């Protein structure tokens, strides 16, 4: 696959090649209006992290919750989606709600998960 | 293989006082860190005669019977050098040439990469 | 002592065989050669690090080993027969020629 | 077994260029608001002890390679030319001047001061004016009562600033984050090769951006004994910075309540120059200490033969030509630019087996700064006194080349080139590069449990 | 022993200050030139982060892994490296091995673990 | 101001292509004037 090469593919193959995403500029490392795109460049990866900290996900590339899949929001089998799309494709079918699905990260996971570790802990 | 622009030749009585100069395009001249003098009499070895530093106008003559003869000058608005001579004898007879070095980096010796056609100064009765 | 001297000095020479010509010098320190024809400036051979010099058509090379410098020349071809010289610094060698 | 295992945080670093960052003292810029080096907002001065003496590491310095050189020169030029850009643009000043010598002076006849008038502009285009004041005969030139400043034909002659001080102020180099500067703290160090001793520091300390030609003022002063430090030993082309153990002190003065004029040669556009001059006028001179000065050659000739031998003889000798800049000790003593003949320092030859030196001096009032091609700058007159008083830390010299019959050599005063000031600062310092990536053995397994 | 004060110890004495190298200024932080400095630093900070990310090691200041140690990249004893050398001295012994070492990180632990513990998840 | 002619006395190829004009320009010094002559295409001119 390579670079670029990898997102035409079903996305399950896809997840041979993360790292490989990551290396090639992805992650916003570079190599007056020069300047400011690499500020920019750096503003994004962090944002980017920042949800991945949130949801407990930072340092994976691949991270799981309880919370549920709408499957009303995909109509698709499990292996359809794996094998018969691509990434690109598969943002069209879920791109709507995902306000919904990333504030549902938080709160049906993190802020519940972290209560409870705590007491716990205490 | 850049030629630098000499002066022309000729023939002087002893104890009479000459001019030898030389020219570059602007691009030539700014390059280069020292212009060398150098004599070459017939049936000799070459003879380094001294340099002059292109930006300060500094002289580091050899022997002294050039220093008490010779006197370096140098114009970099007219990207141009020039060399007078006093006191002409008959030994003095010879080939000069101007000459450049553009090398900025100690440790590497010398170098002549920049050569005039040289001008021929005869000394006689 | 004499800072530079050269040898062989004047030498005949058969075109086909490689050329050796070398020079000493008091001290030590980076050396170079230059060629020259009557009538004509001299030009730089060598660089004194004994990298070729630019514009040299890969007939020159050579190299040092305490106070001596040797340099070759590819097959004798007979358009180098000229003076040649060496320099250190602020001394020239009293040269050597090609003949045949 | 062995396995690989990743260190963050290894101490090791690599030779490295950056950027360095200005630091300076808030204070010296409270003193003077305008002041050129000092600059509007830097970096604290960070006096802070270093913490690192970095016990059993050695390393190779070359301080002819030290890029903080070419940053520092940078700078220096950089700020220069910026203090520069609101100044009243004197260019319309060129006009034909016409003029005789100064008479009904008390004098010292010394050709060095004119009495000039010229047609000058004024506030209204309609209207013009007769200026007068003072010229030195280093300003002017001949078209022969006919003048012209000596720079006309460049492309232009402005005035200094009249609120800013050219006064040098300390300026530090701090490293950027990730990166160092070491010290080497080998005694009377060569300045190149393998450092037997070195430590770590956050800034630099102490550096001035001090102007000076044939001699290093105000500059660090070697630890032990006179060091001689140079590219090269055999390429005459090289400078050689001699770096005195101790201070020679010279005093410099100027004569005589030299009054000025303000003029506007346009609406606001201040103008100053050379007004009438009180009493006697006298030549500007300055006084070395000659047994200070004799006995500091002496070392200076100790550590010659060292590279020459001692069987040799060391002559001194004045410059053998070129610019004026180059042929004389050029200093800036409370605004004025001042030339002087050191030939009278020189004047010796060294053998092996209350008293004082004065020095005249000339003085002019434009001056091309840093062998700059179609710039200069006119300096206005400072109002009449100038007084003092300067450390000489060592000298910028050079060797005749030429063979010898002998074991004589010559050495002169030489350079001009401002880079070699610096380096003699800059020489103890180098920047590196820290970098914590790294990778070593160990027995571990990283045993995963799923 | 303070900043780079763990040059002068040996490779294994260093280990206890990486905690002190990486608060002194490897962090990228401050207490147009000298603006584009700021950048810098702030770039190269985070590449190593992301580096570590691959290898799984982030958050680390030591990290271990399965890949086997070559012992022909230094031929030296597991000791003699450890108690005879300094840091600086192993970085050139081993400076031509950085190369296949990165990639071997991420390709023989990285990816794999977290395929293999997605397939657990499962 | 400019005040001219055509160029006369040339080879030439009446092209009127070329103008040979004079007028009095500033010096290095506000005291001086100097002739400058020098040509001018008459692409680049008005009347
Ligand atoms: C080597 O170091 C010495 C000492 O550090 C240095 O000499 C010093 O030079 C400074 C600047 O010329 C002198 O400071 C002056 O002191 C007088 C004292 O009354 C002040 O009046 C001066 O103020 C002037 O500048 C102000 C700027 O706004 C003006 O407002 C004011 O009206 C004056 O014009 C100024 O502070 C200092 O006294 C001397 N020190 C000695 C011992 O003379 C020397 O110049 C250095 N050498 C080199 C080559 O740099
Ligand atoms: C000024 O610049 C000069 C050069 O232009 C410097 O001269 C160099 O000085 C060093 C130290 O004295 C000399 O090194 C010596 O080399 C000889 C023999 O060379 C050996 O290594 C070469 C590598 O290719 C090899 O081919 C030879 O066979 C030898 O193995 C040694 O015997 C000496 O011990 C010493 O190492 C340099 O040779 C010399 N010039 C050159 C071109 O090597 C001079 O020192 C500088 N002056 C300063 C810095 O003050
Ligand atoms: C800017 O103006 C200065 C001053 O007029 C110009 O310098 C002058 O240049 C001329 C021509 O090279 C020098 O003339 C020489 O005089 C000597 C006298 O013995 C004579 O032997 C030479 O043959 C030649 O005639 C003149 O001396 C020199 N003036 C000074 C004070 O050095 C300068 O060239 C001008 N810059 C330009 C036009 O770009
Ligand atoms: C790009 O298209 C080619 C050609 O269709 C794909 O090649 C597939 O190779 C695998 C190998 O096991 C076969 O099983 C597939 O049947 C081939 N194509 C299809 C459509 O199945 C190649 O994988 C495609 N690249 C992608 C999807 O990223
Ligand atoms: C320079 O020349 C001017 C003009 O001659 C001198 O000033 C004149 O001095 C006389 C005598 O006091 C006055 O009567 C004139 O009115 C003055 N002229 C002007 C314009 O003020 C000036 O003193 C001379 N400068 C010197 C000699 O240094
Ligand atoms: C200013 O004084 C100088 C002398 O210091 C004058 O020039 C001299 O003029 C006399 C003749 O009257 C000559 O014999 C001298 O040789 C000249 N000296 C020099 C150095 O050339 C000068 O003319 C006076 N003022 C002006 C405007 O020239
Ligand atoms: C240069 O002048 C200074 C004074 O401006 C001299 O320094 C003073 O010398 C006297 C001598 O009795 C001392 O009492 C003062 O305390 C000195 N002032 C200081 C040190 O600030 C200086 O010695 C003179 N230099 C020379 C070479 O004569
Ligand atoms: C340099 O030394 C000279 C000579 O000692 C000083 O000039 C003397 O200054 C005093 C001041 O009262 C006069 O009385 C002497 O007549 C002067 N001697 C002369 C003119 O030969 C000179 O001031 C010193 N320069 C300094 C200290 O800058
Ligand atoms: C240099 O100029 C200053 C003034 O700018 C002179 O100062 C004068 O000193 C006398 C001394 O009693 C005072 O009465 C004057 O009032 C001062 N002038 C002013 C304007 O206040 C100083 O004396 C001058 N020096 C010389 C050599 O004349
Ligand atoms: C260096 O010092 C000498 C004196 O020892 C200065 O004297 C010059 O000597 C030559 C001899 O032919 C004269 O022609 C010169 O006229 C003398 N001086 C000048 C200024 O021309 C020599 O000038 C000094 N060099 C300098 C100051 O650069
Ligand atoms: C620099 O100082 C020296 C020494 O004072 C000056 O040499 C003088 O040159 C003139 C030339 O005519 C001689 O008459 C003097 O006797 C020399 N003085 C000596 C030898 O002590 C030299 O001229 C000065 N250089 C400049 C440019 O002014
Ligand atoms: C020339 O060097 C001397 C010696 O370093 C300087 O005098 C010292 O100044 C410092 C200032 O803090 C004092 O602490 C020392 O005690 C002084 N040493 C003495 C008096 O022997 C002198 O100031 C320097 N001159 C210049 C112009 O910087
Ligand atoms: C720098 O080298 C010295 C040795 O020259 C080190 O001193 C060590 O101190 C420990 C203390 O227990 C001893 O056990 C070691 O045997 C000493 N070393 C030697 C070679 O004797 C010093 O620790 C070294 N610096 C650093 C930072 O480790
Ligand atoms: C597993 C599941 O029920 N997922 C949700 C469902 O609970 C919700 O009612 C519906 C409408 O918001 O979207 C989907
Ligand atoms: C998956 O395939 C089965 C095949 O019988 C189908 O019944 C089911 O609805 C499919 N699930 C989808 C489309 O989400
Ligand atoms: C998303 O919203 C747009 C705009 O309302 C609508 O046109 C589209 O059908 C929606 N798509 C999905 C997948 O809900
Ligand atoms: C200065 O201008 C006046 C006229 O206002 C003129 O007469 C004079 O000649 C000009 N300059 C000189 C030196 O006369
Ligand atoms: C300077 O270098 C020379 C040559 O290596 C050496 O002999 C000399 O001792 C060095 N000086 C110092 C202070 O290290
Ligand atoms: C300098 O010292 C030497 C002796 O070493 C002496 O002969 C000479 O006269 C002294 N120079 C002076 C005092 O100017
Ligand atoms: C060790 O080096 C050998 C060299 O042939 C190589 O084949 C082997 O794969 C290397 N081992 C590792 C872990 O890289
Ligand atoms: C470790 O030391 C032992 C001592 O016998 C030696 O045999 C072995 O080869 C060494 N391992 C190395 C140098 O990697
Ligand atoms: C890296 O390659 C160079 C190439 O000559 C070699 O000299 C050096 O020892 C090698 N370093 C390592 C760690 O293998
Ligand atoms: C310069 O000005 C004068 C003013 O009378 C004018 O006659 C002249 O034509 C102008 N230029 C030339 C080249 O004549």
């Amino acid at each position: 696959l390579g670079f670029l090469g990898a997102a035409g593919s079903t996305m399950g193959a896809a997840s041979m090649t993360l790292t490989v995403q990551a290396r090639n500029l992805l992650s916003g490392i570079v190599q007056i209006k020069q300047l400011q795109a690499r500020v920019l460049a750096v503003e994004r990866y962090l944002r980017d992290q920042q949800l991945l900290g949130i949801w407990g996900c930072s340092g994976k590339l691949i991270c799981c919750t309880n919370v549920p899949w709408n499957s009303s929001w995909s109509n698709r089998n499990l292996s359809e989606i794996w094998d018969n799309m691509t990434w690109l494709q598969w943002d069209k079918e879920i791109s709507n709600y995902t306000q919904i699905i990333y504030g549902l990260l938080e709160e049906s996971q993190n802020q519940q998960e972290k209560n409870e570790q705590d007491l716990l802990a205490l | 293989q850049v030629q630098l622009v000499q002066s022309g030749s000729g023939v002087k009585k002893p104890g009479a006082s000459v001019r030898v100069s030389c020219w570059t395009s602007e691009d030539i001249f700014e390059r280069t860190e020292l212009i060398h003098w150098v004599r070459q009499a017939p049936g000799q070895g070459l003879e380094w005669i001294g340099w002059v530093k292109t930006v300060t106008g500094a002289v580091n003559f050899g022997s002294p019977d050039f220093r008490q003869r010779v006197s370096l000058t140098r114009d970099r608005d007219l990207f141009t050098a020039h060399m007078d001579i006093r006191g002409l004898t008959q030994g003095d007879t010879a080939t000069y040439f101007c000459a450049r070095q553009k090398f900025y980096t100690g440790g590497q010796g010398w170098y002549f990469d920049l050569w005039g056609r040289g001008t021929l100064i005869v000394v006689s009765s | 002592e004499i800072v530079l001297t050269q040898s062989p000095g004047t030498l005949s020479l058969s075109p086909g065989e490689t050329a050796s010509l070398s020079c000493t010098a008091a001290s030590y320190g980076h050396m170079t050669w230059y060629q020259k024809k009557p009538g004509q400036p001299p030009k730089l051979l060598i660089f004194a690090t004994s990298k070729r010099a630019s514009g040299i058509p890969d007939r020159f090379s050579g190299s040092q080993f305490g106070k001596q410098y040797t340099l070759t020349i590819t097959r004798m071809e007979p358009e180098d027969f000229a003076r040649y010289y060496c320099q250190q610094l602020e001394f020239f060698g009293q040269g050597t020629r090609l003949e045949i | 077994n062995l396995w690989v295992t990743v260190y963050y945080g290894v101490p090791v670093w690599k030779d490295a260029e950056t950027t360095l960052f200005c630091a300076s003292d808030a204070k010296a810029y409270e003193t003077e608001k305008h002041n050129v080096w000092a600059t509007h907002a830097c970096v604290p001065t960070d006096p802070n002890p270093q913490e690192i003496h970095l016990e059993n590491v050695t390393e190779e310095f070359n301080m002819w390679k030290n890029n903080m050189v070419e940053q520092m020169h940078t700078d220096i030029i950089s700020l220069w030319d910026q203090s520069l850009k609101p100044c009243v643009k004197l260019t319309p000043l060129c006009v034909t001047l016409q003029c005789t010598n100064v008479t009904n002076a008390i004098t010292d006849m010394r050709g060095e001061l004119k009495n000039c008038s010229f047609n000058m502009t004024t506030e209204l285009r309609d209207k013009k004016q007769k200026v007068y004041s003072l010229f030195y005969r280093l300003d002017v030139v001949q078209i022969n009562k006919e003048y012209r400043l000596i720079n006309c034909n460049t492309s232009a002659i402005t005035q200094a600033c009249p609120k800013v001080s050219f006064e040098p102020i300390p300026i530090h180099y701090c490293a950027p984050a990730g990166f160092a500067i070491l010290k080497c703290k080998d005694k009377k160090f060569n300045g190149t090769g393998p450092c037997p001793s070195v430590s770590t520091v956050q800034c630099t300390h102490g550096i001035k951006p001090v102007v000076s030609t044939q001699l290093l003022l105000n500059g660090s002063l070697a630890e032990e004994e006179v060091m001689i430090r140079s590219e090269n030993i055999t390429n005459n082309a090289k400078n050689i910075l001699v770096q005195f153990n101790t201070p020679v002190q010279i005093n410099c003065t100027r004569p005589n309540n030299n009054t000025r004029k303000s003029i506007r040669i346009g609406p606001g556009q201040a103008f100053y120059a050379t007004g009438d001059i009180i009493g006697d006028i006298r030549q500007a001179h300055c006084n070395v200490s000659k047994a200070t000065w004799n006995e500091t050659l002496g070392k200076v000739v100790k550590q010659l033969r060292k590279h020459f031998g001692n069987n040799t003889i060391i002559r001194f000798a004045n410059s053998s030509g070129g610019d004026l800049e180059v042929t004389t000790h050029s200093f800036n003593c409370g605004g004025e630019f001042f030339y002087c003949n050191t030939s009278g320092l020189f004047n010796s030859t060294w053998i092996s087996n209350n008293d004082s030196i004065t020095l005249p001096c000339r003085i002019k009032q434009i001056i091309n700064m840093w062998q700059r091609i179609g710039q200069a700058m006119y300096a206005p007159p400072i109002q009449g006194v100038i007084r003092c008083v300067s450390n000489i830390t060592g000298l910028i010299l050079t060797r005749d080349g030429g063979s010898t019959n002998s074991t004589t050599e010559t050495f002169r005063p030489g350079g001009g080139d401002m880079r070699d000031n610096w380096r003699s600062e800059l020489y103890k310092y180098k920047v590196v590069k820290i970098e914590p990536l790294g990778v070593a053995p160990t027995r571990c397994k990283r045993r995963v449990v799923g």
